[PDB]
C-alpha cells in the first residue's frame, strides 16, 4: 500500500 | 475560501492498507455526484470535485464552508493495482480502495555496518 | 486534530434567512447518527458530534481527517421559534431549519442627526 | 433571522 | 478591506457608564444616514451601517478606507432599559445612550474564605 | 501585563458538572478578598478580582506575575440556578457551585436521515 | 492605540483624480476643529489631528477607538498647485482638494526595442 | 498545558530587595503542600510543584488551568544567605525570603574615559 | 450544566 | 451599565 | 536573494491546456541564452537557469533582483509528448509546448453511491 | 497577485552608478510595450506598466506569475539629469539610464569631535 | 517530537553525484540495526527508520532529542540504477550510493529566441 | 547583521526642534571619523557610516554587534536652512544642528465645516 | 545552516539520573574524533564539535545537513562530580556520564502554610 | 523601548579572547558615566547603564533611541580573574578587558569510541 | 495536459 | 494628480 | 523643524 | 544524478 | 548616483 | 540581592 | 543529578 | 576566556 507524501 | 483549477480547495484524506487493499478516505461534505471526477492516469491517482459558489444575491449570515474547486493528486506505488479501482461516495466521504498487487521476488535491501 | 468536550474541534457553516424560516448548515462527514445530538435551551442550539478515533493499533498512513468531538453553539434570536427546530443530516452535512416568529409591532430605532 | 456572531 | 453580511467590517467602539445612562460610540465616518440600522431585540443591540464600494471604473491611487457591511452587536445586561434607547450620528460618530434601570434588592454575592 | 476596566486581565478557569451541581474554578493567586467581587443579572455570571500594582518607587528586578483587573464574564444555561450561587475563595483558587436545576421534559430533537 | 508626535496615529486615505483637482479623503472621526491642522510647504501636505485621551479617572468598559496625535504627510507632484488646496471636514471625513495645473509640453518618453 | 519533567511548567515570579532580604515570590495556586519541594544547592535555588492531572474519566467543559509538573530554577549572587532561606505558601502564593549578606569590602570598578 | 464558550 | 464582551 | 543548486531560487509558473498542447510559461528575466538548459527525463522536465551574481567589487544602490540558479521541476502526465516538446525564451518568458497524446479507450472510474 | 493603481505590483530592482550615468533595471517580464509608461516630473521617474489578466473563460493549471498594474516611482537626487532619461526594454528587463551632472563646488560637511 | 505512520519525523538529507554514482547521506543518529529499512519501488527509495519512545516510568530532566517513526522518500531520475543500490550506516549517518546509468544518445532540447 | 551599500544597517534617531534649530541624533557607537559622511543635496540629509568586518581570522565568542555599512536619509522641509548644517560627533552618537529659517508671512490653510 | 563560533549550531539533548550516575546524550552525527572537545571547568560542561563544511566546488542536490561549529554548555549541579566524567561517541551520540556525589546532611526547606 | 530593572535594555556584545586576556565590548552610546556600574561578583560581571528618559514636555518628531534601564550579565568561567576586570568607555563602547588565569595542569577528558 | 502540484 | 506612496 | 518619516 | 526535490 | 529608499 | 535573569 | 535548564 | 551564552 504505497503512497507519496 | 473559494477553490480554482489553479488554485484548488483541499481536503483531508485518510489513507491506509487493509491487508489486500489500500485504502483512501476524503471528507468531502455536501458534493453532487455530478462533480466528481476520480481521473486515474498510470500510478497517479486525481479526485476532482466542485460545490458551487453561494447564488451572489443571497445575503448570507455565515458563509464558512469552503466552496469551489476541490482536488488532490495521489502518487500510489507501483503495487497498486490502479485499474482495479473502487470509489464510493456516502455520508459525504469519498473512499477509495486499490487492490495491492505485490510484485513476485522483492528486493530487500540489506544495510552494512 | 482530536477535539474534546473542553476543547471541542469546530465545523464550519453556512447560514441564512429564507422568507419565514432561518436556516444553518454544517459540514460534519462521517458522522454516526449514533453520535449526533442537538441540544436546543431557550434561544441557544448546541451542536454536538463525536468521530471516534482511529484504532490505536491501525498504521494510518495519512490521519488527516478531524476526529473526536465535535461542538458549536448557536445564539439565536427571539424571533427565532427554537421549539419547532427541524434537523436533517444527510451527504455529510447537518442541516437545521428554524421558522422565524417576528413579533408584532417592531422596534425601529431612528438616529438622530 | 438573527443570529449571535 | 470590503465587509459583507457574513464577513462584516467591526468598527471600534468605546462604551461606558455615565450615572444612570450607558453610552456606546462608534467611529463610522462617511456613512449616508439611509444606511445606519439600529436594531434591538432583547437585550441584544445591533448596529449595521454600509458604505458603498467605489465605482469600478474609477481609477484610485489610494484606497484605504473599509468600505461594505459594518456591523457590531453588543449584548447588554439586564439592567439596561433597551427599549428607551436614544441614537445619535454626528461627526462621524455613531452614539447610543441607554438608560440604566437598576432591578430592586439585587443579589450581593458573599465569597467565603 | 496590567489588566484595566476595559482590557481586563484574563484568569484560567476549569469548568466541569458534578452531577446536580455545575462547578467553575479560577486561578486568582495573591487577591485580597476586599477586590473580589461576583456579579450575577439573570443567566450570566461576572467574575471580577484586582491585584494592585507595584509601589512605582519600588525598583522590582523581576515583575512577571499580573497585575491590575481581572475579569471573565460567563453565559450560563437555563438550568442553572444562579441564584442559589455558592463561591469561595482558597489557596488562591476561586470556585463557584452553581445547583443544575433540570427542567421537566426536556425537548429532544430527533435528527432525520 | 495612544498616537504621539514621534509615533502618530495614521489615518486611513482615499485619494484619486477628478479631472482637474485632485481628491484626497481621511476617516478622522470625532475630531474637534481646533485640533485639525493642515500645512503645506512646497509639494508635500501635512495633516495634523488630536484626539484627546479619555480622562484617567473615567472607568471605560470599552475603549478601542484611537486616540491621541494623528498625522499623515502627502508628497505631491509638480503639477499639483498646493498653494490653491481646498478643505473641508464632515461626517468625520477630512476633504482635500487640490487643482491640477499641468505643465506646458509635458515630456513624453520612449522606450527602445 | 501539561508540564513534565523534561518540559516543566513556568510560573511567573517577581522578586525585589527589601533591604537586608531578597524575596522572590511564585503564583502557584492550588498546589497540595504535599507537592512543593524547595531545593537549594550552592547558589542555585530550585522551586518544583506539581498539580495533578484531571481524572481521565471526567468530562470537562472548560480546562485552561496548566497542570502537571511546575519548575523555576533561581541562580543567586554570592552575597544570598542560601542557608538561611525561609518559604511560606499562602493565598497560593509561594513566597522565598533569603538574607542578604554582604561581604565586607566590596569591589568598586572604575572605568576609564 | 450548561455553559457558553 | 452592564456589557458582554 | 542567490540561489545554489542546493537551494535553488523559484521562477513563477502559468501552465495551461490549449487544445492539443500543453503550454508552461515561466517569468526567467534577463537570462543569458547560455544559461538556460531543459531537461526531459521520461515523464518529468526540469528547467534550469543562472543569472550571474554581481561584481563584488561594484557597489549597488539597490540590488533586489534575484540571482544565482533557478530551477523548477514539472512532473507530466502519461498522456503528454515529452519528446516533442518545444521551448522558446523571448521577452523574459521561457515557454514550453508538449503535445497531448490521449491513450485509446482511457478509463472513468465510477462512483458508487 | 493582481496589481491594481490604488495597491500596485512591485517589481525588483537594481541601481547602481556606473560613473557618469545612473543605472536602474526592473525585472518586467511579458509586458506589452503599449503598456510600459515612464513618467519623469522633476527629480521623481515613476514606471507604470500593465500585464493583463487572464481570460476569466481560461481554466489554469498554474497562475503564479503576478498579473495587472505594476508601478514603482523613483526619488531622484538632484545632480540627476532626469530630462535626458534614456529607457530600453529587452528580454524582459527595463533599463533607465540617468545622466549624472554634479553641481560646482559641492559642500562637504565637517564632523567636529 | 514523536514520529508516527502518518506523521514521520524528518531526517536531514545531502545529495550529490559523485561522476558515476549518486549518494545520499541522512543524518540518523542512534538507531538500531533492526529499525533501518530501505524500500526500493520502481524509482523511489523510501527510506524508515525507528527510534523508540522513552520508558514512560522515567523521568527525564531533558528529552529532545527526535524520537519515533522517522520516513523520508525519494524520487530518482530514470538513469539510476535503483536495483544495485548500495546502503551503510556508521557514526549514525546512513549512507546511499545509486549508480547513474545514463540512456544512450540522451534528448538535449533547445530553445528558440 | 552586515550592512552594505544595498542593504544598510539602519541606526536609530532622535529628531527635534529646539527653537529655531532643528536637532537628529543618531547612535552610531565605534565608529572611526574616517568613515562618517555627511552629504546634503537640497533638502536631503544622508548620513553614511562603515564599521569594518571582524577579521575574519578572528574567532570570536559572541559577535552581536552591527557591522559594515550604516546609512539613513532624511528629506527636510524648505524651512531648514540646510546649507548651515553643524554636525558633531562624541560619546558615539551623530549630532546634526539645522538651523530653521521660517518663510515669510506662511500659509494657514482653513478648514471648511 | 552554518555554525561559528560565535553562533554556534546547537545540538539536541536528552539528560537523566541513572542512580548514582547524571547521563546527557547529544545527537552528534557524523563528527570526526579530532574534532569533538569536552572542556570541564568547575560545574560547567561544555561540548564542541566541528562538522567541515561541504568544499565550495562540489555541487550539491540536497544539502540540509547542519555544518561547522556545534557547541553547547552545561551547567551542571554542585553534586556532580565533574573531575569522573566519561564520555563515549558512537553511533553518532555523545554519550556523558558524570558520577552523583551527594553531600551529607543535606538541607531540607520546609514551607510554611 | 525604555528598559526598567525588572525588564532592562539589552545591549549588544562582542566578547572574544586576545591571548592572555578576555575582551567584551558593548555598545552603549551616549551615557553619561554617572550612570554606568559594573558590579563583579565571583566569576558573574554585571553591567548596568542609563539614559534618562526625555522630558515629557518635550515633542520629540522621531524618539527610536533606547532609553532606561540597560543591564547585562556575564558569567565567566574559573580562569578569569575577574578581580583584575579593566574597564573603559569611548566612543560610545564600554570595554572590559578581564585577565585569563589559567589553572595548572588542566584536564583534559578524552572521549571512548 | 496533467502536471502534479 | 501625482502623489508619493 | 520638518521632517518626512 | 536526478532527484525531485 | 542619487536615490531615496 | 542579586539573581541571575 | 543536577542541570541548569 | 570563557563565558557563557
Ligand atoms: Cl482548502
Ligand atoms: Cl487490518
Ligand atoms: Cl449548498
Ligand atoms: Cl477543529
Ligand atoms: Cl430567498
Ligand atoms: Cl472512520
Ligand atoms: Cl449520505
Ligand atoms: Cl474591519
Ligand atoms: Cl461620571
Ligand atoms: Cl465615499
Ligand atoms: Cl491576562
Ligand atoms: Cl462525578
Ligand atoms: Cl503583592
Ligand atoms: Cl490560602
Ligand atoms: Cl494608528
Ligand atoms: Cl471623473
Ligand atoms: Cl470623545
Ligand atoms: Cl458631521
Ligand atoms: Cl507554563
Ligand atoms: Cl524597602
Ligand atoms: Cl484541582
Ligand atoms: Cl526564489
Ligand atoms: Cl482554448
Ligand atoms: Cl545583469
Ligand atoms: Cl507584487
Ligand atoms: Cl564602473
Ligand atoms: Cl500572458
Ligand atoms: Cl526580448
Ligand atoms: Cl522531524
Ligand atoms: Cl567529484
Ligand atoms: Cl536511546
Ligand atoms: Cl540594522
Ligand atoms: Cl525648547
Ligand atoms: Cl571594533
Ligand atoms: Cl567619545
Ligand atoms: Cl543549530
Ligand atoms: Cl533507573
Ligand atoms: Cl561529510
Ligand atoms: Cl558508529
Ligand atoms: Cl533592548
Ligand atoms: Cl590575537
Ligand atoms: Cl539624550
Ligand atoms: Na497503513
Ligand atoms: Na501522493
Ligand atoms: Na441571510
Ligand atoms: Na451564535
Ligand atoms: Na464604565
Ligand atoms: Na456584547
Ligand atoms: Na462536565
Ligand atoms: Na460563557
Ligand atoms: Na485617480
Ligand atoms: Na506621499
Ligand atoms: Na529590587
Ligand atoms: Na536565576
Ligand atoms: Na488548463
Ligand atoms: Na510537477
Ligand atoms: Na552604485
Ligand atoms: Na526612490
Ligand atoms: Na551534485
Ligand atoms: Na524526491
Ligand atoms: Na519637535
Ligand atoms: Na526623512
Ligand atoms: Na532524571
Ligand atoms: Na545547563
Ligand atoms: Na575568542
Ligand atoms: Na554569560
Amino acid at each position: 500500500g504505497r503512497l507519496l507524501p | 475560501v473559494l477553490g480554482t483549477s489553479a488554485r484548488p480547495a483541499v481536503m483531508p484524506m485518510d489513507a491506509w492498507r487493509e491487508g489486500d487493499k489500500f485504502v483512501v478516505e476524503f471528507d468531502l461534505p455536501g458534493i453532487d455526484a455530478d462533480s466528481l471526477d476520480i481521473d486515474i492516469e498510470r500510478n497517479v491517482v486525481t479526485v476532482r470535485a466542485e460545490r458551487p459558489a453561494v447564488d451572489p444575491n443571497r445575503e448570507m449570515l455565515a458563509s464558512e464552508r469552503p466552496r469551489g474547486v476541490f482536488s488532490r493528486q495521489l502518487v500510489l506505488g507501483e503495487n497498486l493495482d490502479t485499474a482495479r479501482i473502487a470509489a464510493s461516495y456516502t455520508e459525504g466521504v469519498l473512499k477509495l480502495q486499490i487492490p495491492v498487487a505485490e510484485k513476485a521476488k522483492p528486493r530487500k535491501i540489506s544495510i552494512t555496518r
